């Protein structure tokens, strides 16, 4: 019954990313003294379905000269990576129990830039290529600090196994052990998914949108598991599932809140932000988190 | 609005910027020559269409100066009141669309509710939300309805909190400051020699207000 | 505006002000949509005498 | 009012309930009512292989107690 | 607190005639508020007010399901309001046409019509004047 | 009298420098802006439920045009052509002649509604209150041709809206 | 029979989906754009009908011409219109776009945007109220609801 498990992982995620559009519209509207969609469906609830059908029945505008191969490949890679990044996560029990699950998620996120590169290349435009290059540069820049912050945090866990993160946070959350790293991690996950204040950039358009929103939800779930450790009772995992889902929803709504609250950076300003504020602090706190367990004789078990 | 902008870039930096205008040239000045003064009044509503009443007042004052007459005191007080209301409308529009273009977008809705209230005032006085054509070169078209002043007072006693919320979203925000500070710096002498007026002068320290 | 006493406290704390004192939404405090007839006085030149146009 | 955002969120929450819960139940069903065995480091895998060989049914989760010691 | 607001929601469900009326109003108007009935319309529109709502929401109309010739269960529009209720509903006056009705005339339409654009009964412009120059008519008789 | 908007000098004592450093490193003003947006979410939206609710209007509002008539049912227009002379947009076209009873009436009265600027000069130029600009604004059309009104269409508009038009004129005529 | 019943229901579904999510791009040429932004302001909240604010041309369902179209601007508007994916609709807002308006007798103004692109709905006014533009958008929705593409294909 492994195929049923794969399907019960894939399908609910796609429904969640479909209704996240509704939630975002509703939340931004109410923060803007108005409503979101409240006409299509009893409480707007049929708006995502109408959006999907309309998008899937509209003419697709193939560039008529661009590389059709990469034009079709880019959304495939984007959505495949987005759906793959959900497999490693333990909610409480993971679909695939990987020893180096964190490294696997890092590698998937690193691949996620080929879709941007290929979509920019296959637009047959100089301006869109400029935009794609900017997006790729921002993404790689911030995944640097994601990797460094992540290993610094994992030094208190003892391994790359994501399940052990539940064991590490049995008594206290990781947010109390390292809140500065969590702050920079949150900003880096904003900048990684091209979300405001870092949003400088028919069918396949919807495919790309689905991939981006799935990446948003997965990144927030990863943040919740990494820094907000729920308590897991082996004889009733549904408590852990509900707690983890609530925390993930809170973080996604916080993304919407941030989008509704701020202006956006310039390109050079966010580049300077990273390279001159996050990287120095990230290196310093990596040094500190290497030294800390040895100084206090609190090194985690697994080797 | 509608704008074409041809520029030359060396990498990130802007080297040259040449704006192309005339995409909204309707030929208003030639059309005015075929109308009477009254018939030519409504063009000034359409000129700067965010501050409709102020445009009307300028034309009316010019025609009054040429006619050698003067509006009565009540008309003048009405004109100054609605000129200040129009200044509120225009500054809301300018600040919130600036912020929207930068990417803030929330104060736009917050303040466009107030803009809707001021269109209610414009509508009560003239029957039209924007192009009122209320200020005529002899005064104003019609008297204020009986309950208008009370509603204006009720509106204007809550607006300071709206400006405060705008400032809380914008003034001390570091992203906003980094987007605005030291951008487009213009000296007083250049502002004067280039024909600037209004805040473009006063932002450079020139003390001038008509 | 009608809101639960707890919602009012939450929104007041988050904003930093008293929201109930100055509300964005208009209520019965506005003027009536039916008003008494006006009278609208006449101007200075409505005299019956000493009002030749060449003097004004 | 704001609570009219709650329906969609609820729907979204229900969707995010489905994967994890499903996994748990499947791990109960294919593992004889117990959590799926974790096998890192290859000593754990050796334990599972020994269990599978001594079950008599080629299934590691069929546990043999003292009733099998004779 | 929470108990009070849930009781008010329950009263809203009760005051629309039960569950069927609740879903009817929710799916026809996307609103389930209850207000005092102000008037019935001869075409079937119903008019409600609630002076504790803020300005703009204190008056509303529930449209009839069948106006002159079309089913209007879903396809409603604002042009279906007759002029007297139009004047009241836009807050041009504080007085509904029930307490004081409009003046009666022999030329005023007894049946209001909605916007008939895109229907066979749409308006088609034409010149309402006669022919200016009329032509010469040759005789029917032979000339030779 | 003039004011200074940005002529403040930050204090350089250790406590003020530490406060600014705490603002930089802990994002205090960003959290303040988030707090205002959160507070602002927890209040009533300003949206009205159109078309079941309508925005406020006034007796003075200028909408679709209408030709009126006297209580006997006889039309007020006397073909004086002042509305046509005053129209800033040249949107009114008029032709007249003596009627069968010798009355001074129009045979043609067109208003091009795609030329009209809805200034209402025509109704304030009329000496008999014949042409008015009524309170209707929901008269959008699917073809250009149906926005070119002739005398029959405008007289129909008058007969259709006479109740509301007369009430509005009663409300507003003492200000004119 | 079932052959026409199935296409009738499927056409109804496609029409509902198309009209319940109308994504407009707006040509804010002149002061009718202020009234369309007032239609997106909190009081009317066009987004609550499924009509998003400021869609991109490559994913736009309807074009709203709001302002005067000058001769200098007409080719750009036609170029933008051609780019849009089909099915595409055009709403003409205000006197200037409907028929030239107050600049009809000008040397530099297009006497109606329907010389350049076909128009589905004409919203009159100078400017139309935001409520009048909302009435026009809902009229376009009803017009979309009336159309029936699958029946024509089945019966041809
Ligand atoms: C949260 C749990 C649900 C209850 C709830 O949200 O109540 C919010 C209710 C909202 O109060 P408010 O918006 O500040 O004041 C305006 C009146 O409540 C305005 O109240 P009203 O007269 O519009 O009440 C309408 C009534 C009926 O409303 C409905 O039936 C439609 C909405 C159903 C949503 C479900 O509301 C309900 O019964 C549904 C309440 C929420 C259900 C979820 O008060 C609270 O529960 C605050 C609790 C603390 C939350 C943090
Ligand atoms: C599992 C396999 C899925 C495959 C793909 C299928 C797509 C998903 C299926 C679900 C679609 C959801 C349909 C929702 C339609 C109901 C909307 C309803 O409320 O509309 C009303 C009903 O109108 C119409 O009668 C609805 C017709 C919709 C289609 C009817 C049956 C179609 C079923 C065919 C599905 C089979 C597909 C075959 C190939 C996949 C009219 O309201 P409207 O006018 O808007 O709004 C006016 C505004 N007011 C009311 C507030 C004043
Ligand atoms: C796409 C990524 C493919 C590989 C992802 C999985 C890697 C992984 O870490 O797990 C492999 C997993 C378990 O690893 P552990 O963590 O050590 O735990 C098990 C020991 N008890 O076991 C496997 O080896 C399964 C996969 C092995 C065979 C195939 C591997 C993947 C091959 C990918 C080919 C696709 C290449 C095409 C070009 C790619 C360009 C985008
Ligand atoms: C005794 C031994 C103790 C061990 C050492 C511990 C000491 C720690 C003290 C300092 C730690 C603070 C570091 C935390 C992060 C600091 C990074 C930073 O401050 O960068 C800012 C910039 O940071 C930002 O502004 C990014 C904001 C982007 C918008 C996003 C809004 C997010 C705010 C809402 C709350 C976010 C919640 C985050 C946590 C979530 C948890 C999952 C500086 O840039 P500028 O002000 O522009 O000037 C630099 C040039 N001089
Ligand atoms: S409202 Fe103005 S533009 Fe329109 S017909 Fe009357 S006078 Fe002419
Ligand atoms: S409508 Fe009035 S102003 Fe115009 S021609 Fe007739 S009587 Fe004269
Ligand atoms: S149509 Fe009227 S309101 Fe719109 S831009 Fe032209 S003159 Fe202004």
């Amino acid at each position: 019954m492994f195929m049923i498990n794969i399907l019960s992982l894939i399908i609910p995620i796609l429904l969640a990313v479909a209704f996240l559009t509704l939630v975002e519209r509703k939340v931004l509207g109410y923060m803007q003294l108005r409503k979101g969609p409240n006409v299509v469906g009893p409480y707007g609830l049929l708006q995502p379905i109408a959006d999907a059908l309309k998008l899937f029945t509209k003419e697709p505008l193939r560039p008529a000269t661009s590389s059709i191969s990469m034009f079709i490949i880019a959304p495939i890679l984007a959505l495949s990576l987005a759906l793959t990044m959900w497999v490693p996560l333990p909610m409480p029990y993971p679909l695939i129990n990987m020893n180096l699950g964190v490294l696997f998620m890092l590698a998937m996120s690193s691949l996620a830039v080929y879709s941007i590169l290929w979509s920019g290349w296959a637009s047959n435009s100089k301006y869109a290529l400029i935009g794609a290059l900017r997006a790729v540069a921002q993404t790689i820049s911030y995944e640097v600090t994601l990797a460094i912050i992540l290993l610094s945090v994992l030094l208190m866990n003892g391994s790359y196994t994501l399940s052990t993160l539940i064991t590490t946070q049995e008594h206290i959350w990781m947010i109390f052990t390292s809140w500065p790293l969590a702050m920079m991690w949150f900003i880096s996950t904003l900048a990684e998914t091209n979300r405001a204040p870092f949003d400088l950039t028919a069918g396949p358009f919807a495919m790309f949108f689905m991939a981006e929103y799935a990446n948003i939800i997965m990144m927030n779930a990863f943040t919740a598991i990494l820094f907000l450790g729920a308590s897991h009772d082996p004889h009733t995992p549904e408590l852990y599932t509900i707690n983890f889902v609530l925390k993930t929803l809170a973080l996604t709504i916080t993304f919407l809140w941030i989008r509704a609250s701020y202006p956006r950076f310039r390109y050079d300003q966010l580049m300077h932000l990273l390279w001159k504020s996050f990287l120095p602090l990230t290196l310093a706190l990596c040094m500190w988190h290497i030294s800390l367990p040895i100084m206090t004789a609190s090194i985690p078990p697994q080797s | 609005g509608v704008l074409r902008l041809v520029m030359e870039l060396s990498g990130e930096m802007v080297r040259k910027c040449d704006p192309h205008i005339g995409l909204l040239h309707r030929g208003t000045e030639k059309l005015i020559e075929y109308k009477t003064y009254l018939q030519a009044l409504p063009y000034f509503d359409r000129l700067d269409y965010v501050s409709m009443m102020c445009n009307e007042q300028a034309y009316s004052l010019a025609v009054e100066k040429l006619l050698n007459i003067q509006p009565p005191p009540r008309a003048q007080w009405i004109r100054v009141l609605f000129g200040e209301i129009t200044r509120l409308l225009n500054h809301i529009m300018a600040v919130t669309t600036h912020a929207l273009d930068i990417g803030a977008m929330t104060p736009f809705f917050w303040m466009f509710e107030e803009r809707e209230k001021m269109f209610e005032f414009y509508e009560r006085v003239s029957g039209a939300r924007m192009h009122a054509a209320y200020i005529r070169p002899g005064g104003v078209h019609q008297d204020l309805p009986l309950g208008l002043l009370d509603d204006i007072y009720e509106f204007s006693k809550n607006f300071s909190f709206r400006i405060d919320e705008l400032e809380e979203m914008l003034t001390n925000n570091r992203i906003w400051r980094n987007r605005t500070v030291d951008i487009g710096v213009v000296t007083a002498e250049d502002a004067l020699n280039y024909g600037f007026s209004g805040v473009m002068l006063r932002g450079s320290g020139i003390q001038w207000d008509l | 505006a009608s809101a639960t006493r707890v919602i009012q406290l939450l929104r007041n704390w988050a904003s930093g002000r008293d929201l109930q004192a100055k509300l964005q939404l208009r209520y019965q405090e506005i003027s009536k949509r039916t008003q008494p007839p006006p009278k609208l006085p006449v101007g200075p030149s409505h005299k019956l005498s000493n009002n030749y146009y060449c003097t004004r | 009012m704001w609570f009219e955002i709650l329906p969609g969120i609820a729907v979204m929450a229900a969707c995010l309930f489905i994967p994890g819960m499903a996994t748990a139940h499947i791990h109960k069903f294919t593992n004889g009512g117990k959590e799926k065995r974790v096998a890192h480091f290859s000593y754990q895998w050796n334990l599972m292989e020994r269990d599978r060989r001594i079950s008599g049914v080629n299934r590691y989760h069929v546990t043999k107690g003292l009733e099998n010691i004779d | 607190e929470l108990v009070q607001v849930l009781r008010r929601g329950l009263q809203q469900v009760s005051g629309h005639g039960g569950l069927r009326g609740y879903l009817r109003v929710l799916f026809r108007a996307n609103d389930v508020r209850v207000g005092t009935l102000v008037g019935e319309d001869k075409y079937g529109n119903k008019y409600y007010e609630d002076n504790k709502q803020f300005f703009g929401r204190h008056r509303w109309v529930i449209y009839t399901t069948e106006m002159n010739g079309r089913d209007t269960f879903w396809d409603v529009d604002g042009s279906m309001v007759p002029p007297e209720w139009h004047r009241w509903l836009h807050c041009m006056t504080d007085d509904p046409p029930t307490t004081k009705p409009p003046t009666a005339r022999k030329y005023i339409w007894t049946n209001h019509k909605f916007n008939v654009s895109g229907t066979p009964q749409q308006y088609v412009p034409y010149s309402t004047t006669r022919k200016k120059i009329q032509e010469w008519v040759p005789p029917s008789t032979p000339y030779k | 009298t003039y004011k200074f908007v940005n002529m403040r000098e930050p204090s350089m004592d250790m406590k003020s420098v530490t406060d600014r450093a705490a603002q930089t490193l802990l994002w205090t003003e960003l959290v303040r802006g988030l707090g205002m947006t959160l507070s602002y979410l927890f209040r009533e939206p300003a949206t009205i439920n159109y078309p079941f609710e309508k925005g406020p209007l006034s007796p003075r509002f200028r909408g679709e045009h209408a030709l009126r008539r006297y209580p006997s049912g006889e039309e007020r227009c006397i073909a004086c052509k002042l509305c046509e002379a005053v129209c800033p947009a040249q949107a009114i076209t008029i032709e007249a002649e003596p009627r069968a009873d010798g009355s001074r009436r129009t045979t043609r009265y067109d208003i091009d509604m795609t030329k009209c600027i809805y200034c209402g000069f025509c109704q304030e130029a009329c000496p008999v209150d014949a042409i008015v600009e009524g309170p209707n604004f929901e008269f959008s059309t699917e073809t250009h041709e149906e926005l070119l009104y002739n005398k029959e269409k405008l007289l129909n508009n008058g007969d259709k809206w006479e109740a509301e038009i007369a009430a509005n004129i009663q409300a507003d005529y003492l200000y004119r | 029979s079932r052959g026409e019943y199935v296409v009738a229901k499927l056409d109804d579904l496609v029409n509902w989906a198309r009209r319940s999510s109308l994504w407009p791009m707006t040509f804010g040429l002149a002061c009718c754009a202020v009234e369309m932004m007032h239609m997106a302001a909190p009081r009317y909240d066009m987004d609550r009908f499924g009509v998003v604010f400021r869609a991109s041309p490559r994913q736009s369902d309807v074009m709203i011409v709001a302002g005067t179209l000058t001769n200098k601007m007409a080719p750009a508007l036609r170029k933008v219109y051609d780019q849009m994916p089909e099915p595409r609709y055009v709403v003409s807002m205000g006197s200037c776009a409907n028929g030239g308006g107050y600049y009809h007798y000008s040397y530099s103004v297009v006497r109606g945007c329907d010389r350049i692109v076909p128009v589905d709905i004409y919203v009159p006014g100078c400017p139309p109220t935001a409520e009048a533009l909302l009435y026009g958008i809902l009229q376009l929705q009803r017009k979309i609801k009336r159309e029936k593409r699958l029946r024509i294909w089945y019966r041809r």
